[PDB]
């Protein structure tokens, strides 16, 4: 998906049992309702959906609006796009999300968002964290969200600052039971 | 010797349906029933449930055309319960029942426990079943095999593309599609141009 009615036509002639589709979102700047509804209605072709965010500027607040129809979703990647708190609440709102990646968050992580309602993604297994602006107490309540989900298998906490003595709460949250 | 009784757009009362449900036991061969396109003011729930409780006595009734009245989806599980008592039906028309997901999944457990595929025409008018109940309604309609002529028209509803694609898969899947009526709908270019087959569409 660069920068599209032909692919809308392509999936919208026959529909069969696709297993998984991978969506490469590249640099979404223009945003009209026709592409919102068409590219929204494409995403029900497979049984699982792998959404990839790649530097999309028009999706800074239109996460839940476009994906409201998109009930089918399996994993998601965040590559260098702005994001709001309520959109993170939409990320934690869905339960079929099993694997999640996030990269290059310059802004401070607001409370009441992803790290604060973390314990709802009850099938989380692979979680990727990079370049997140937080503080110690945000890492503490983050680790409180880590105490909830007990099906994780893979964790990335790369390139993190302002996390002095939060690792006692994080590692304390991880080393509880034989996970 | 009456075998077809057809009344539409007529000022029926709860007294008419009442005495019909008081002396209907004498009539035996009346196998085809149309009382649809009408309205019951009061006790349409009560005279309806007493009426279908009389209809359990019958053993030939294959055509049922039912009107719209007030507080009806409590009479839906007793209608469908007497049709759990009734292993035979061929013509079903249901006008303006305003049903929801719970009633269409009650019908789901009905058709998934009682296989009834002698049915040929079906009306489901004016109901506000949500889109996921339309999808599960394509699971229930996916269970069916022998529906011929039908009408799933309702209020001005925007369908989802999952409903459209299950409609193309199952409507393309079934064989006896003669005429299909959906009025009050939005199918613009791709959805309207992605269905067409052996049926006859009515907007």
């Amino acid at each position: 998906f660069y920068e599209p009615p032909r692919a809308v036509s392509l999936f919208f002639n026959w529909k069969q049992e696709f297993k998984t589709l991978e969506v490469t979102l590249r640099d979404i700047n223009k945003l009209n309702k026709q592409d919102i509804k068409y590219l929204g209605k494409i995403f029900s072709s497979a049984t699982n959906l792998r959404l990839h965010i790649k530097r999309c500027a028009a999706m800074a607040g239109r996460l839940s609006s476009v994906l409201r129809t998109c009930k089918n979703m399996h994993t998601l990647m965040v590559e260098a796009s702005p994001l709001t708190t309520d959109d993170e609440q939409y990320i934690t709102s869905v339960t079929g999300l099993q694997n999640l990646s996030i990269h290059r968050l310059h802004t401070q992580q607001l409370p009441g968002g992803l790290i604060d309602s973390l314990g709802n993604l009850k099938n989380l297994e692979r979680l990727i964290l990079d370049d997140i602006r937080m503080n110690e107490e945000d890492a503490k309540n983050l680790a409180e969200g880590l105490r909830s989900l007990k099906k994780m298998r893979l964790l990335h906490l790369t390139h993190l600052s302002d996390i002095g003595e939060g690792m006692d709460y994080i590692v304390k949250s991880l080393s509880e039971e034989s996970c | 010797d009456l075998q077809e009784m057809k009344l539409v757009a007529c000022c029926l009362t709860a007294n008419s349906v009442k005495v019909l449900a008081q002396n209907l036991h004498n009539l035996i061969k009346l196998s085809i029933l149309d009382i649809s396109e009408n309205y019951l003011e009061k006790d349409g729930n009560e005279a309806l449930q007493e009426l279908i409780g009389r209809l359990g006595v019958l053993g030939e009734l294959t055509t049922l055309m039912l009107p719209w009245c007030w507080d009806v989806h409590t009479s839906l599980p007793k209608l469908l319960k007497q049709l759990e008592g009734t292993p035979g039906l061929a013509k079903l028309g249901l006008k303006n029942w305003r049903l929801r997901d719970e009633e269409i999944k009650s019908l789901g457990e009905f058709l998934e426990m009682n296989p009834l595929r002698d049915l040929q025409q079906l009306d489901l008018a004016g109901h506000c079943v949500s889109s996921d109940g339309w999808l599960y309604f394509m699971n229930v309609f996916e269970n069916l095999k022998q529906l011929v002529f039908f009408d799933f028209s309702t209020e001005e509803f925007l369908p989802d593309a999952a409903l459209v694609r299950k409609l193309s898969q199952v409507l393309s899947k079934l064989t006896l599609l003669q005429e299909v009526k959906l009025t009050g709908w939005e199918f613009d270019d791709y959805d309207i141009s992605a269905i067409k087959g052996t049926f006859k569409l009515v907007t």
